[PDB]
Order: C-alpha cells, then sequence, then structure tokens
C-alpha cells in the first residue's frame, strides 16, 4: 500500500524499487498576448526516476515538441510519464526490473497501472511522504542538460555522486532529501551555502561538491538552519 | 394466464411475486399464485419470518413447463419443482382454483412496471448466468457470489455474469492506453457488444437481471455488475443513439421501483454522480436524472 514514515527503511532493502516524480514533466513560461490575454509557452521538462538504494537516476528529458498540437496537457503529461516509465522498465534486463514503483503524486497511479498491465507482479504504490524531488531542476547540471536538449533524450546519473563509498543508502537519501528540501524552500540561500567556499569544487563527473565528511556535517547543519529559518520567516515564529 | 401452485405453507414466510409481496402465516391454507402474465420471465421469492437471513427465490417462465413450490423440512426452504404429468397438474390446479385457495397476480399495471423491468431478460440467458442445467428454472439467493468476486468459492453456486474490469488487458489495447481508459468505446462496442454479447439486447438483459437480483435478494455482486454495466456505457464517447435512449428508459424504471429505504446500500454514489454529471453521457439520460433528482437528491 502507501509508503510512509512507518515502513521507511523498506526503501533501502534489497528489493529493487524506483521513485517516479512527474512534477517537472509539463513546464511553461506564462505571458501576455498582444491583445492582453494570457498564454503559455511550454519549456523542456523531465521525468525524475530514482533508485533510492543505489542513487541511479534515469532522467528522461521531455522535449517541448511532444506537446505540439495536443490538448489537455497536464492530463496528457501523466500518461506520457507512465508511457516512458513502462518503456524504461521494458528496456531493463529482467533482473534489473523493479519489484515496486512508488509515485510521488497520486494522479500517476491509474496511468502507470494501466501502462504496466503487462507487469502484474510490479506493485504501483503511492506515498504519504512529501518528497522534494520537484527541486531536481535546481541542481545545475540536471537543469543544463534539460534546457539544452533539442530532442527527446534519456540521461543516466548517480544522484549520490560517490557518497555510498563512505555512507549507507539510508544516510545518502537523508542527505539528498535535506539538500533538495533546502533548494526548494530558498534556492538562492541553499546555493550560496553549497558554493560559498571556492576551494571546494564539483568534480566533472559529479553533481555536488567534494565535501569531506566533516564539511558535510557543517553543510547539513547550514541546510537545517535555512529550512528552520524560512519556516520562521514564513509563519512568523 | 398460468399458475405456480404450492403444496402447503408449513412455515411463516413473506412471498414475493415480481414487485409484489404478501405475508403467509404458518400452516395457513395457501396453495399458490394464479393469473400469472404469460410472455414474461417471473421471479418468486421468499423471506422466512423466523430468519430474515437469506432471501432466496426462483426465476421461471411458465411457457417452459409446469412449476410448483413445496417446502422441504430437511433443507429448510421452499423449493421449486417441475411436474411432468400435465393432465394431473391441470386437474389439481383446477381443484385449487375452485376452492379459491390461490392468491391472484394483479392484472391492471398502468405503469407496465414488470415489462419495463424485464424487457430484455430471457430465461435462456438467465440459465447461462445461473448454471443448473437439470432444471428449467433458476435459483438465486442473497449470498451467491459472482465469478469475478471468486477471482479476487464453490463454482457450482456462482453467478456467471460477464466480467467487466476497466484496468484489464481486455479493456485496454496496447498502445491506446490513455485513449481506451478515458473513453471506453472500444471496450463497449468491439469487445463487449460485438464480441461477447453479440447485440445490445443481450447486454441490457444481463444489466436488468443484475439489477433485479440486487433489489430482490440484496445480492451484492449483482449490484456491482449492474453499476459496472451502466458505467461502461456512460464512460464511452461513442454509443449508438438507440442504446442511449433505451438505457434512459431502463434505468428510469429501475430507480422508480427501488424502495426508497434501500438506496443507501443499493446505489453507488460515485457511479451515479459520474454518470449523470461528469461522463460523456451526462446529457443523454434525461428521464433518469429527473427521477434521481426528485427521489434521491441526497445521494447527489
Ligand atoms: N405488495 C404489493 C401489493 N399488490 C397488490 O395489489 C396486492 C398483493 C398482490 C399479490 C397477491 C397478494 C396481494
Ligand atoms: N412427489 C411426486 C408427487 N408430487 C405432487 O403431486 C406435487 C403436486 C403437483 C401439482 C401441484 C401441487 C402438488
Ligand atoms: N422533494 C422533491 C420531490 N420529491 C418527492 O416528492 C419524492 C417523490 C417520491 C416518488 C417519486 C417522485 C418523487
Amino acid at each position: 500500500g502507501a509508503m510512509n514514515s512507518s515502513n521507511y527503511a523498506e526503501l533501502f532493502n534489497n528489493d529493487i524499487k524506483l521513485f517516479v516524480d512527474d512534477t517537472n514533466v509539463y513546464r511553461v513560461t506564462v505571458h501576455k498576448t498582444f491583445e492582453g490575454n494570457v498564454a503559455t509557452k511550454a519549456i523542456n521538462g523531465c521525468i525524475f526516476t530514482l533508485n533510492p538504494k543505489t542513487g541511479h537516476l534515469f532522467l528522461k528529458i521531455i522535449h517541448t515538441s511532444v506537446w505540439a498540437g495536443q490538448k489537455r496537457l497536464s492530463q496528457l503529461a501523466k500518461w506520457k510519464t507512465a508511457e516512458e516509465v513502462s518503456a524504461l522498465v521494458r528496456s531493463l534486463p529482467k533482473e534489473e526490473q523493479p519489484k515496486q514503483i512508488i509515485v510521488t503524486r497520486k494522479a500517476m497511479l491509474d496511468p502507470l497501472e494501466v501502462h504496466m498491465l503487462d507487469f502484474p507482479n510490479i506493485a504501483i504504490r503511492p506515498t504519504e511522504l512529501r518528497l522534494p524531488f520537484s527541486a531536481a531542476m535546481s541542481i545545475d547540471k540536471l537543469s543544463d542538460v534539460v534546457m539544452k536538449a533539442t530532442e527527446p533524450q534519456m540521461v543516466l546519473f548517480n544522484i549520490y555522486d560517490d557518497w555510498l563509498d563512505r555512507i549507507s543508502s539510508y544516510t545518502a537519501f537523508s542527505r539528498l532529501t535535506l539538500l533538495l528540501r533546502a533548494l526548494k524552500t530558498n534556492e538562492e540561500s541553499a546555493k550560496m551555502i553549497l558554493l560559498s567556499d571556492p576551494t571546494i569544487t564539483i568534480k566533472s563527473y559529479h553533481l555536488w561538491p567534494s565535501f569531506t565528511d566533516e564539511q558535510w556535517i557543517t553543510i547539513e547543519s547550514q541546510m537545517r538552519d535555512l529550512i528552520l529559518t524560512e519556516y520562521g520567516r514564513k509563519y512568523n515564529v | 394466464m398460468n399458475t405456480v401452485p404450492f403444496t402447503s405453507a408449513p412455515i411463516e414466510v413473506t412471498i414475493g411475486i415480481d414487485q409484489y409481496s404478501f405475508n403467509v402465516k404458518e400452516n395457513q391454507p395457501f396453495h399458490g399464485i394464479k393469473d400469472i402474465p404469460i410472455g414474461h420471465v417471473h421471479v418468486i421469492h421468499f423471506q422466512h419470518a423466523d430468519n430474515s437471513s437469506m432471501r432466496y427465490g426462483y426465476w421461471f417462465d411458465c411457457r417452459m413447463g409446469n412449476f410448483y413450490i413445496q417446502y422441504d423440512p430437511k433443507d429448510g426452504l421452499y423449493k421449486m419443482m417441475e411436474e411432468r404429468d400435465g393432465a394431473k397438474f391441470e386437474n389439481i390446479v383446477h381443484n385449487f382454483k375452485e376452492r379459491q385457495m390461490m392468491v391472484s397476480y394483479p392484472k391492471i399495471d398502468e405503469d407496465d412496471t414488470w415489462y419495463n423491468l424485464t424487457e430484455f431478460v430471457q430465461m435462456d440467458k438467465i440459465r447461462k448466468i445461473v448454471r443448473k442445467d437439470e432444471n428449467q428454472f433458476s435459483y438465486v439467493d442473497s449470498s451467491m457470489t459472482t465469478v469475478q468476486e471468486n477471482e479476487l468459492s464453490d463454482p457450482a453456486h456462482s453467478l456467471n455474469y460477464t466480467v467487466i474490469n476497466f484496468k484489464s488487458r481486455e479493456a485496454i489495447r496496447p498502445g491506446h492506453e490513455m485513449e481506451d481508459f478515458l473513453d471506453k468505446s472500444y471496450y463497449l462496442n468491439t469487445v463487449m457488444l460485438q464480441g461477447i454479447f453479440k447485440n445490445s439486447s443481450n447486454y441490457f438483459g444481463e444489466l436488468q437481471f443484475a439489477f433485479l437480483n440486487a433489489m430482490f435478494f440484496g445480492n451484492y455482486g449483482s449490484s456491482l455488475q449492474w453499476h459496472a454495466m451502466i458505467e461502461l456505457i456512460c464512460s464511452s464517447a461513442t454509443v449508438p443513439k438507440h442504446m442511449l435512449d433505451k438505457l434512459d428508459e431502463i434505468l428510469y424504471y429501475q430507480i422508480k421501483t427501488l424502495p426508497e429505504q434501500y438506496s443507501d446500500i443499493l446505489l453507488n454514489e460515485r457511479v451515479w454522480n459520474i454518470c449523470l454529471y461528469s461522463s460523456f453521457q451526462k446529457n443523454s439520460l434525461h428521464n433518469t436524472e429527473k427521477i434521481m433528482e426528485n427521489k434521491y437528491p441526497e445521494l447527489l
């Protein structure tokens, strides 16, 4: 059934599973027409499909041409997501296919279920966690590959860089969700935190800076402070 | 006009004949029902005064044989039987009509309520949903489960309604996933009507039979089937115009006949609100929306 704080360690067991987040699939800039009406212009989007145990990210880039001539795009985007996730599963060798797919938004359940009818043994699950994966486009290297795409494209990343050499996947996911929650609550401040010190660089083959274990504790503390501050600045506390 | 005689009435029971119901006292001199409308199927049904558990009854068509009821004290129910000796059955029924021991089926029906509830219902199709091939009549009760219920346990006692499942490979063409899920016309017209039922009359027959089993026996699987068959039509953008007009008449009479105090359990709020106000056919069921709004606005 639904995934929540009670069964949270299930994410890091040895059953292959994927999170699917569809919040950046259908994106637009929304502007005024010469006549003074409002219009939208779609921009490139992406499906965020993540193995939380290994860090493997299947980033399917959604090029604006897929919306050309289509109606009811927010509804179509859910079915396009489900079509691309099903296509990804079919492309994986049998022993790499997931046993469970967890969707971050409940409106993806029926489209994914219908597209995965051929896979009756793969469970499609909602979650009650409010995961911050929408902020994936605040990661510079991910945003860059999405906006530069001229055609549909899949790009594979490890969203944990090399962290799993030194920490467990439970700890890596907790770090990732902290970073993304901060980028979602105040992107400018979070990015200042991550890059303030110019001696700490991002390897060419990485997404995040090359922090020592000690610097990660400082960084994580600065992110917690940011989130708590904003939550004060927000509710006045 | 035909007759369903009773050997006796040894236990106190409410007997219903189609939409009519009457009370028979324990060992009351009762020998059956006469003046039954030839040309319709009929249902004779029972609720014991002692144990309201298990409503049960029999679907029959008097053109297919001479049927009677006799109480079995071992199995504890009123059983329908067929008498093969015609000469004798007619002789006994005559005696009974002479002593005025039989109650009379009402003949006026301005409403035409029973024709309209059973317009498409045929005994031969009932007997394929309810498989007991040695009898010409079909037993149904409140507890019998459907084939679809059994896939999610005694096969001989099941209701073999046509399985309808909107998230199934039968319902969804590979490559038309979004199309077929949001517009069920393929599944209605090609799979079910052309493929399985052959025509809309057989579809409506099963829909009407499911409703009547839901209403008369409180059979939950039958209620599920009735609503599924409604929802499949309303959720199709492309439906023959004659079918929509006939569906509106069918449902109108079903909602008209449903006891007001059974609406909570026999009507599915989600299906009816979707069908009347959100579906492709939201504007095609004028008579049904009018009685639904007058009789049952709370559900909506
Ligand atoms: N319950 C509906 C009443 N309908 C009648 O007109 C009277 C009943 C009809 C069946 C014979 C016994 C009396
Ligand atoms: N058990 C064999 C004999 N059974 C009957 O004589 C039944 C009669 C049939 C006509 C209707 C009233 C009772
Ligand atoms: N209160 C709005 C009108 N509704 C009724 O007067 C109830 C009747 C019950 C039988 C069928 C017609 C409606």
